[PDB]
């Protein structure tokens, strides 16, 4: 398992998000803005989602090294969401 | 943190 980009597109949504820049990480060093929970009947889970998946762009919104609020205010303000990520 | 969406 490495790393592959994938964009996601979604239709709550059922998926928690954790970290970001100036926050506690998600996992060991990175501070990148990860999905950390995936709800089994979400939009998101039938866009093939997954926990771990580290958000890089919503809508266009670069969230690479954005801190957490902005990756919730652009989530709300995208009915359609290309979610770009970076999984293992 | 852990928000929603």
């Amino acid at each position: 398992i490495e790393e592959e980009e994938l964009t996601l597109t979604i239709l709550g949504l059922g998926i928690s998000i954790a970290g970001g820049k100036g926050s506690t990480p998600y996992k060991g060093d990175d501070e990148g803005i990860f999905i950390s929970r995936v709800s089994e009947e979400g939009p998101a889970a039938r866009a093939g989602v997954r926990v771990g998946d580290k958000l890089l762009e919503v809508n266009g919104v670069a969230l690479q090294g954005a801190e957490h609020h902005e990756a919730v205010e652009a989530l709300r303000g995208a009915t359609a969401v290309q979610m770009r990520v970076w999984r293992e | 943190i852990e928000s929603k969406v």
